[PDB]
């Protein structure tokens, strides 16, 4: 890539320190491996290093041996920096793919966890079918949620892949209800994990509103999962040291563990979660397959759910037909029966169907760009609008449409109403931008919206006060003392006691905090696509820059489309939208080879 | 003609004692460094002496 | 024993301060010049140090750019821009800057103007708006009652054919690159930067200086 | 008036009150006619700005202070001076982190403040002390150890970015498991700095002629610094002074080589040449030194710093100047100039003269003599004037009475009630009026009866954290006040000895390795690869004696060791649920090992574990093995006694949350074991035991000059400042109530 | 400032003068850094040969050159006759021991700045050239002001008074002098100078009445001692105003 | 301990957003609050809001006026000097607080940054070296004391 050519100083210093007095081939290989680890690729194939490098014959003149070191494997194994997995070396070459030692250890840990430990818990199928019939009301046609709950309660380790608006939390509630109703005398210490605190709060309020609806018992209500914890707080991560409380010696005393939003889980956090699990806990992963990649290097959920397109096994199809009592299709061929059995795919979305263009556009994002053009083009399904953004007049038209997007918010702000309706109106319309600075970014769009509200008589702003009435703020760091998490919005207004920021807590209350009490505060008229994950907005509007950037890819537009509930607007060029769909953010990892054997 | 006066010379004295300990006690073998360890634990004990 | 702290009855001093006007408020082109306070002061020092009668030498401009630390490529455009500025006359009769001798010019004249009355902004801005035509818009500035001295540094005062003239320099000009700097844009810049009070105080100081120095003086 | 003060802060504080009194007394007295001239403006203007900025809105008079000009960018010029001393520097880690403290050098290499906060602990924990390269170690005539350098720490951080710490060493360098993700990119910034520190170290070492030093400062400024909005003038001043130095050197046409230290000293002299300000503002009251307005006719003239030694300044001659040997009329001298400035200040005073000096020291109340000029002035006053009280008494006695009447001996502290008496002198400080009136409430006691309801489910970890330290558990859990002390700074040398937390961590890892009969030599190489061990043979001797001590401990530990797993504990005591987990529960009982000394806190922890273990089954002893043959043993008990003692500990826990439970473990256990008799199971009441237990309590509370005592703690100093005998008897009674089954069941 | 006004009069009266002097302090230090190792073989510099040739990384040489440049600048300001005699090559009778290493150093400095392309002119010789071109000139040169006010004692150091007397022949100079006493309280040189001082009197500016300099003119000789010092009755004026004594003298 | 209390107070003034440092600094012996006062300050959100607002005002005074005006306004508004003078044994602690304030003013007048003075105070706490200015003075001179 363009960023891959401009070498970071970390990769150059790594190549000069590790190789040093060795051949320049090892230096170039270490620099390319460090750059691919910085970009997010777990493994480095030797074919790309051999073919797509111009200095590859030149290093062939650098090495001088009896066999002349024509192969890359002999040239790497001749140095003391690369071994086969026996010597304590920084670089590891095992399957004609060079990685680092930490990445190789975490990849082997993930492959061991998803290949060997995932055994089949055999339970009674008749009582499980009775609980699935008494919990799920639909039993006339094929329901993917019932099959997902059956395959999650059957196996120990199960991955549930589904998009937003498909009723995943109701499936988790029915799964936990059937789990407690199956094991009556056995106690179940159910635990819930989340990567972020805001997603943990959403998971707590969603499972609270979902599990209280189902009829339970006095011993069943006592075994309700109380709270969802952060993954750093569940394992006991410290700010200074990386030492965990439950690292290798004492595992977490849990019976079942439901980890929501597995798309934002990187490889070292997944490997640290795997090493903390005991030999009897059953883990249920939640997340979307085509969602955005993790923060750090690694792509666990995508490489797991890549085998979901093949299907289930031949015996597992009859097992699911005996469990659910319906017709379950079978997958052709068998490569890895355990991982293909542990997977599931959710296709029936309940909050939107084929009549709405949002789900059709989300299905056309994973397909070619012409399918998305055809989805936007004919009749627009009264849900998706497309506005071309090239010049300044298109920018003025975008600000004019954003005035109509934030119209109810300004109408409730100017009328001096209660702040709860103001936050409820603000949480319906949202702009999503890619970058941060420049004319196309967070700080550009926020300052332009503030200047436009300074121009037209909608929001009065003092230039030196910095806390005018009506500004939306968001926090960047978590704060358990104040009860606000990262990615939570607050609205600053004057209730009569002074300018205070009101936050809408997930428990149904509103909290008025002093602006001097806020640790972090950034204007959130337009959010980044990475920082808007987990939330849901009724009317979303994507704004993409005209300049080519590696941030705008297929997963970014997929997360921008699925962020909207009903209405979605676009402000981008046609060539940028055509190029972002075809350019998929691939992350090279050894899970494709380890799971194939 | 122009010189800066320092009030505390304990830091430079400790640095010179550490330099002496580095240039003397480090290339010694085990049979000599055992007796050096039996006399003083580190350079701080020698400086205190 | 009982003890009490004294309470101050009268204020220790009135609002007295020595303030100024600012306290009361192709590839090489001059449009592509970096806009800042330091290039403005550098151009002001260049216009102060250069003699108007002597012709501009390019090696002198190169030496001044070496002393200031700017780029060497800007110098042959800078000397021709300086000669184009000096060739253009600035008067109602068409008097250029090359006709001013060394005795006629007075560069960077510093004045201290006394004031004993409390300077009220409301009583002064109405008197300004009564006569100044540029005060149609421009909502009035707010400043405290200043009793004392006003500092000022006039850029140039020069005489010609028995008539005195004042000259000041402004060099920020960040927002204009085309030929749009007409009289309307310059008047809008005067109303925005509020240079009317500065030139009014300059006329008052020059009138007081010519009344004190020259006997039987008419404005 | 002559005013004797005790402190310069007190001197300007009396000066401000006297100037306010002079402003209140004379209504036709403008503040522009008042001038305060200080002899030493460098050591007084902080105090003047302090006591003139601290005035309230009804007491504030305007002030403008003339002093030496501060630097336009104070850390940037010092960072450039330190960069000019680069080959002469030893490259200490604090000297590089102080270079990274400047935001210009941090913003040049894209290092943020959070990145600097990560790099602080990354340098402190990875063993980076001194030395950029190994060639820098060999250049200083030192043996090349290869460890505890910047290259060693850089290789350690890069190996930690590549390899986990559990894998092992690669090139006798243990990896650093902290920097693993993208945050180790900041390590790639730090290694981007030191490489630049390798460039200018080898470049500025060789002597160069004056024509070659021209682009050096410019290349250093565009290499190490980034131009910001604030620090443009600093870099411009650096370039201007450097080009002026080179122009004045080449004007003489110097051909020989000029070293780096001469230009560094000349730039350091031309950056600290900021002259004292002579500006006069007619608005505020002018605070300035003597020279600027020698002849100005001010009404109120104040003279500060008129003590001996400071004024008049005596300047030492050069020693070989011909003007000092033969003086003429027009010869400049500092002494005569100051003695004429004092006369011009006396003449220029129109209405009021206020001379103040330091007459008494604030340290030991020593008498300080004033200047010779002020002494001659008060002598001329006493010999030229007399008071109407004693019209004909004497000549010397009337002189002494006049000099004592004019001398106002002010108080040492501003809260003194002498200053607030009505009469001649009366201060205007309203903030110190109720403090000097002594009509305020005293500091009440910290212990107060607080309402506390004991919850249903109390974990075992909360009880362990309570009985580990009860006052700390009262502070950090009930009222959530945890006194956070700042961490220690990075030491300036490699560790030669093992002491403190590092030795305890080495002993803990060695005891955990020897309890499984692992290879001690592999752990020796692992600890030597991290630099935690001394270099060479001394680290081997330290590892051998620690291996001998840990083998002596392990021969007693694994003599009665059985494989045991962690079990669950669910108890119901007094309607309170206790849920927890006990690790390594063997069928023989409880087995714990720690490389520490015989203490009462570990015995309390083992007793709590034995109570929570015997209450749900588990017939067997509980054993803990410490160093120096220290052993805590508890026999198995029935469920009744275990539940009774657990209810007693639960009552102590719920009592410790309302009021601070004053149960000192160490001192209370020492007092108890001095007073307890294990043979008869009864406490002795004779006076000899009561005199020895007091000695044990004073030995364990306040330790010696080598051992940190129990009283030297931030949690105990908040409650009491001095250990009263009433609180001592209260601690004794609480330790007799609670710590009694510790020594009752000890065997 | 007085040095700035003196240099402005030097520029206005005397043409073809360089804007920066060749005898700058840093310039003289950089010249003496080059000239002092050339003169170590000389017999007169034997005090410096034990000071410099023992151990030197050009640190003692630079500080010695800076101190000698400071002394040469002080001599350029205060003692022009000593440097005028040292340029010829003759010593001054009655000075200290530290003279045999300064006068050949100053002569070598003059020869070095004359051999180089730098101009000859410095402050001391241009001072005498200014006095000579103001004393011999019959016609007043242009570019000079009408009246010059000197407010204060330190507004002119007591070395430019000869140039001030030369400027007073063509420019009216008002020296506002701030003396604490109204009579004469300074020193004296000779009894033949005492009568010359007694002949001078001060007339009033507004009242136009002449007043004598002393309180008693008949006892004016009894006030001054035989050495030339007046016994001032005020002890503070006698002990504090020696600079005022020299200035009024 | 008074230097550590002044360091905690300066860290609470410099960083008033996080409530942990402010709660650790308010419960020191310099403020003089009981456990019931700390409990009611932790329970009542409005009183903690008033405390955070007045500490932000103290930070504004510290950035605009300096160290000694901020410390004087803190000792005048909280009235801790009168409480330390009324408490038996607090006059020595008050003189130590005043001397530490004078040394902090002398060190902050020479330092440009505000966090640099806090780092200087933490370093001088970590460096117990004896200078002529940084020694303990006499607590009182009018009251007669037995001189050891």
């Amino acid at each position: 890539a363009v960023e891959h050519k401009q070498l970071r100083p970390l990769d150059v210093q790594f190549a000069l320190t590790v190789a040093g007095d060795e051949h320049p081939a090892v230096t170039l290989a270490a620099a390319l491996l460090s750059h691919d680890a910085g970009e997010g690729h777990v493994c480095l194939p030797l074919s790309r290093l051999e073919n797509n490098e111009a200095s590859h014959p030149l290093l062939a003149t650098c090495v001088s041996e009896i066999g002349e070191l024509q192969n890359w494997e002999e040239c790497l194994l001749a140095s003391q920096a690369v071994s086969r997995g026996d010597e304590p070396t920084p670089m590891i070459l095992c399957g004609d793919r060079l990685y680092l030692n930490r990445m190789w250890c975490n990849e082997r840990t993930v492959a061991r966890f998803f290949n060997e430990v995932n055994h089949a818990i055999e339970v009674d199928e008749a009582l499980l079918a009775q609980t699935l019939d008494k919990l799920f009301p639909v039993s006339d046609e094929i329901n993917w949620q019932k099959v997902a709950a059956a395959v999650a309660l059957t196996r120990r380790i199960s991955v549930i892949s589904g998009g937003p608006g498909t009723g995943k939390t109701t499936t988790v509630a029915k799964l936990l209800a059937a789990l407690i109703q199956m094991a009556d005398g056995e106690r179940c210490r159910i635990r819930l994990a989340a990567p972020t605190g805001k997603a943990a709060a959403r998971l707590t309020e969603s499972l609270g509103k979902a599990l209280r609806q189902l009829p339970l018992t006095d011993e069943q209500k006592k075994r309700i999962p109380e709270d969802a914890s952060t993954l750093h707080r569940l394992l006991g991560a410290q700010p200074g040291s990386q030492r965990l409380r439950h690292h290798a010696g004492n595992p977490l005393h849990l019976d079942v563990l439901v980890v929501d939003e597995a798309s934002m889980i990187d490889l070292p956090m997944m490997s640290r979660l795997i090493d903390a699990l005991p030999d009897h806990a059953r883990v249920i992963f939640l997340g979307d397959r085509d969602q955005l990649a993790s923060v750090e290097a690694g792509a666990v959920l995508g490489d797991i759910c890549a085998y979901a397109n093949a299907g289930f096994t031949a015996e597992r199809a009859r097992q699911l037909s005996r469990l659910t009592g319906t017709h379950v299709p079978a997958g052709t061929g068998t490569e890895a029966a355990s991982l293909r059995d542990s997977l599931c795919l959710l296709q029936k979305s309940y909050r939107f169907g084929s009549d709405s263009g949002i789900g059709q556009l989300a299905a056309a994002i994973n397909r070619g760009d012409k399918t998305a053009v055809k989805t936007v083009f004919q009749q627009d399904f009264t849900d998706i609008e497309k506005r071309l953004l090239q010049s300044g007049e298109d920018y003025i038209a975008m600000l004019e449409e954003a005035l109509a997007g934030y119209g109810r918010y300004l109408d409730l702000l100017q009328a001096r109403a209660e702040p709860d309706l103001i936050i409820q109106a603000f949480n319906e319309y949202q702009l999503l931008c890619a970058l941060r600075e420049g004319p196309f970014g967070v700080a550009g769009l926020n300052e332009r919206i503030e200047q436009f509200m300074q121009q037209k008589r909608k929001i009065h702003r003092h230039p030196h006060s910095r806390w005018y009435e009506g500004r939306p703020v968001m926090i960047a760091r978590n704060d358990s003392a104040l009860g606000l998490f990262n990615g939570d919005i607050g609205i600053a207004l004057d209730r009569g006691q002074g300018t205070r920021v009101w936050f809408a807590m997930p428990d149904g209350n509103i909290k008025s905090v002093q602006p001097s009490r806020l640790p972090e505060h950034e204007t959130t008229w337009a959010m980044t696509v990475h920082k808007s994950q987990g939330s849901e907005f009724d009317h979303a509007a994507l704004i993409l820059p005209s300049q080519r950037t590696p941030v705008v890819t297929r997963e970014l537009v997929y997360t921008a489309v699925t962020r909207a509930r009903r209405r979605l607007s676009l402000y981008a060029d046609e060539r940028i939208l055509s190029a972002a769909i075809a350019t998929r953010t691939e992350r090279r990892s050894g899970l494709a080879a380890l799971f194939s054997s | 003609f122009e010189q800066q006066l320092i009030e505390d010379e304990s830091l430079l004295r400790y640095q010179a004692c550490a330099d002496f300990w580095r240039r003397h006690c480090y290339p010694l073998p085990r049979e000599i460094a055992q007796v050096v360890f039996e006399t003083w634990k580190g350079p701080q004990a020698l400086l205190r002496d | 024993a009982e003890l009490n702290a004294k309470t101050l009855q009268r204020l220790p001093g009135d609002n007295w301060r020595v303030t100024s006007y600012s306290g009361l408020q192709p590839t090489l082109t001059p449009h592509q010049f970096p806009r800042g306070a330091s290039p403005g002061t550098f151009l002001h020092s260049l216009f102060e140090d250069l003699d108007f009668t002597q012709p501009v030498d390019p090696n002198w401009v190169r030496e001044k750019l070496e002393l200031g630390g700017f780029e060497s490529q800007w110098e042959p455009v800078l000397t021709e821009w300086i000669t184009a500025v000096l060739q253009a006359p600035l008067n109602e009769t068409g008097v250029s800057l090359s006709q001013l001798s060394a005795r006629n010019k007075q560069v960077e004249m510093e004045f201290y103007l006394p004031i004993s009355e409390p300077l009220i902004a409301s009583q002064l801005d109405t008197l300004i708006r009564q006569f100044d035509p540029l005060s149609a818009g421009c909502p009035p500035l707010e400043f405290m009652q200043v009793r004392g001295m006003l500092k000022g540094f006039i850029d140039l005062v020069f005489r010609h054919e028995g008539r005195y003239y004042l000259l000041a320099y402004k060099s920020n000009w960040l927002g204009e690159d085309s030929s749009a700097y007409t009289q309307q844009a310059m008047a809008a810049a005067m109303q925005a930067h509020r240079y009317d009070l500065q030139y009014q105080l300059y006329t008052l100081a020059l009138h007081r200086y010519l009344r004190h120095r020259i006997a039987d003086y008419d404005y | 008036t002559f005013h004797v003060c005790h402190s310069p802060q007190r001197e300007v504080e009396v000066l401000h009150d006297r100037l306010l009194a002079m402003l209140e007394e004379d209504p036709t007295l403008t503040p522009r006619d008042i001038i305060v001239m200080v002899a030493d403006i460098d050591s007084y203007s902080p105090f003047i700005q302090a006591v003139f900025g601290s005035a309230p809105a009804d007491r504030y008079l305007p002030y403008a202070i003339s002093d030496r000009r501060a630097r336009q960018s104070h850390p940037v010029l010092e960072a450039f001076i330190s960069l000019l001393s680069l080959p002469d520097s030893r490259f200490v880690s604090e000297d590089v982190l102080a270079l990274l403290d400047v935001p210009v050098l941090a913003a040049r290499f894209d290092i943020t403040e959070e990145g600097l906060r990560y790099l602080r602990q990354w340098v402190n924990e990875s063993g980076i002390r001194w030395g950029i390269d190994d060639d820098n170690v060999r250049e200083l005539e030192l043996p090349a150890t290869g460890q505890h350098t910047w290259r060693f720490g850089l290789t350690r951080m890069l190996l930690g970015y590549a390899m986990e710490s559990a894998q092992g060493e690669w090139q006798s360098v243990l990896p650093y498991d902290e920097s693993s993700g993208l945050i180790a990119e900041l390590v790639g910034h730090l290694a981007s700095l030191l490489m630049q520190l390798n460039i200018w170290r080898r470049g500025l070492a060789q002597e160069r002629p004056l024509e070659e030093w021209l682009p050096v400062c410019r290349d250093m400024l565009n290499a190490f610094f980034l131009p910001d909005a604030e620090t443009e003038a600093a870099m411009t001043l650096i370039e201007q002074q450097w080009q002026a130095i080179i122009a004045e050197g080449l004007g003489a046409q110097y051909g020989d080589a000029v070293p780096l230290s001469l230009l560094r000293d000349e730039l350091a002299q031309r950056l600290d040449q900021e002259r004292i300000s002579q500006r006069f503002l007619a608005g505020p009251v002018n605070i300035c030194t003597l020279m600027p307005m020698r002849s100005i006719p001010f009404k109120v003239v104040c003279l500060l710093g008129m003590n001996d030694g400071v004024y008049p300044r005596q300047l030492a001659p050069l020693g070989f100047d011909l003007m000092s040997q033969k003086p003429k009329r027009g010869d400049r001298s500092r002494r005569d100039d100051d003695r004429y400035l004092f006369l011009e200040a006396l003449i220029s005073a129109q209405q009021k003269l206020y001379i103040s000096y330091i007459g008494r020291s604030i340290q030991d109340n020593s008498e300080r003599f004033p200047s010779v000029l002020v002494q001659e002035l008060i002598d001329y006053i006493g010999q030229s004037h007399y008071l109407p009280g004693d019209e004909a008494l004497n000549c010397d006695e009337s002189e002494a009475r006049v000099k004592a009447h004019l001398t106002c001996l002010h108080t040492r502290m501003p809260f003194d009630p002498q200053n607030y008496q009505p009469g001649e002198r009366q201060s205007y400080a309203r903030e110190w009026l109720p403090a000097a009136s002594q009509a305020g409430k005293a500091h009440s006691e910290f212990v107060q009866p607080l309402p506390f309801t004991l919850p249903e489910t109390v974990p075992l970890e909360t009880l362990q954290r309570f009985w580990a330290h009860p006052v700390r558990a009262f502070f950090q859990m009930r009222l959530q006040v945890n006194f956070r002390t700042e961490d220690s700074e990075i030491p300036d040398t490699e560790p030669f000895i093992l002491e403190g937390l590092s030795r305890y961590q080495i002993n803990q890892q060695l005891l955990n390795a020897l309890v499984e009969q692992d290879d001690a030599e592999r752990l020796f190489r692992r600890f030597r690869a991290a630099g935690d061990l001394p270099y060479g043979a001394f680290g081997e001797i330290f590892w051998e004696t620690q291996c001998q001590e840990m083998q002596q401990l392990a021969d007693r530990v694994i003599a009665c060791r059985q494989p045991g797993q962690s079990m669950e504990i669910d108890l119901a005591c007094n309607g309170v649920q206790i849920t927890g987990w006990l690790p390594q529960v063997q069928p023989d009982g409880l087995l714990r090992w720690r490389p520490s000394l015989l203490s009462v806190a570990q015995g309390m922890q083992l007793w709590l574990e034995h109570l929570v273990y015997c209450a749900s089954g588990g017939n067997g002893e509980s054993r803990l093995f410490l160093r120096k043959d220290g052993e805590w043993r508890f026999p198995p008990l029935a469920a009744e006694q275990a539940l009774h003692y657990l209810s007693q500990l639960i009552e102590g826990y719920r009592e410790g949350m309302s009021a601070p439970l004053l149960v000192l473990p160490e001192s209370g256990g020492a007092w108890l074991k001095t007073c307890y008799d294990a043979q008869n199971d009864a406490m002795l009441d004779d006076d000899s035991t009561l005199q020895k237990a007091r000695t044990k309590f004073l030995q364990a509370y306040e330790g010696n000059m080598m051992v940190r005592g129990e009283g030297d703690d931030i949690w105990y100093q908040r409650l009491w400042r001095q250990l009263t005998p009433e609180t001592m008897e209260a601690i004794v009674e609480q330790s007799q109530r609670f710590l009694l089954p510790l020594f009752r069941f000890n065997q | 400032l007085p040095a700035s006004f003196i240099w402005d009069m030097f520029v206005r009266v005397l043409p073809e003068i360089p804007k920066e002097s060749a005898f700058n302090k840093q310039s003289m230090s950089w010249k003496l850094m080059t000239l002092l190792p050339q003169l170590l073989e000389r017999e007169d510099f034997t005090l410096l040969r034990h000071y410099l040739t023992d151990d030197s990384d050009k640190r003692k040489l630079f500080q010695l050159s800076s101190k000698a440049a400071d002394l040469f600048d002080q001599y350029l300001v205060y003692r022009p006759d000593w440097l005028a005699q040292w340029e010829t090559g003759h010593l001054v009778e009655g000075l200290g021991e530290a003279q045999a290493w300064q006068a050949p150093l100053w002569k070598a400095l003059v020869e070095y700045t004359h051999q180089l392309g730098q101009p000859r002119w410095h402050r001391a010789n241009l001072y005498q050239r200014f006095i000579e071109t103001l004393e011999s000139a019959t016609t007043c040169p242009p570019g000079l002001p009408s009246r010059v006010f000197i407010c204060g004692i330190s507004a002119l150091p007591p070395v430019y008074l000869q140039a001030l007397q030369a400027l007073g022949k063509h420019i009216e100079i008002h020296l506002l002098f701030t003396n604490p006493c109204r009579y004469y309280w300074g020193d004296i040189k000779d009894p033949a100078y005492l009568a010359k001082l007694l002949t001078r009197q001060r007339r009033h500016s507004f009242e136009d009445r002449e007043l004598p300099l002393f309180r008693d003119s008949e006892n004016a000789g009894q006030l001054f001692n035989s050495d030339g010092e007046q016994d001032v009755g005020n002890p503070l004026l006698a002990s504090w105003g020696k600079l005022g004594r020299d200035y009024i003298y | 301990l008074e230097a550590q209390e002044m360091l905690w107070l300066l860290q609470a003034v410099m960083t008033p957003e996080r409530e942990n440092t402010l709660r650790s600094a308010l419960a020191t012996s310099m403020m003089g609050l009981n456990a019931l006062d700390i409990e009611t300050l932790n329970n009542d959100e409005h009183a903690w809001d008033v405390v955070v607002e007045e500490f932000d005002g103290y930070r504004q005074i510290w950035r605009k006026r300096g160290v000694m005006p901020m410390l004087r306004a803190l000792m005048s508004a909280r009235n801790i000097a009168e409480n330390l003078l009324a408490t038996a044994g607090g006059e020595r602690r008050l003189t130590d607080i005043l001397h530490i304030s004078e040394l902090l003013q002398e060190a902050g007048t020479q330092l440009e940054s505000e966090h640099a003075l806090v780092r200087w105070l933490s370093q001088h706490i970590l460096e117990p070296d004896s200078n002529a200015s940084s020694q303990q003075m006499r607590l009182e001179s009018d009251k007669h004391l037995v001189q050891i």
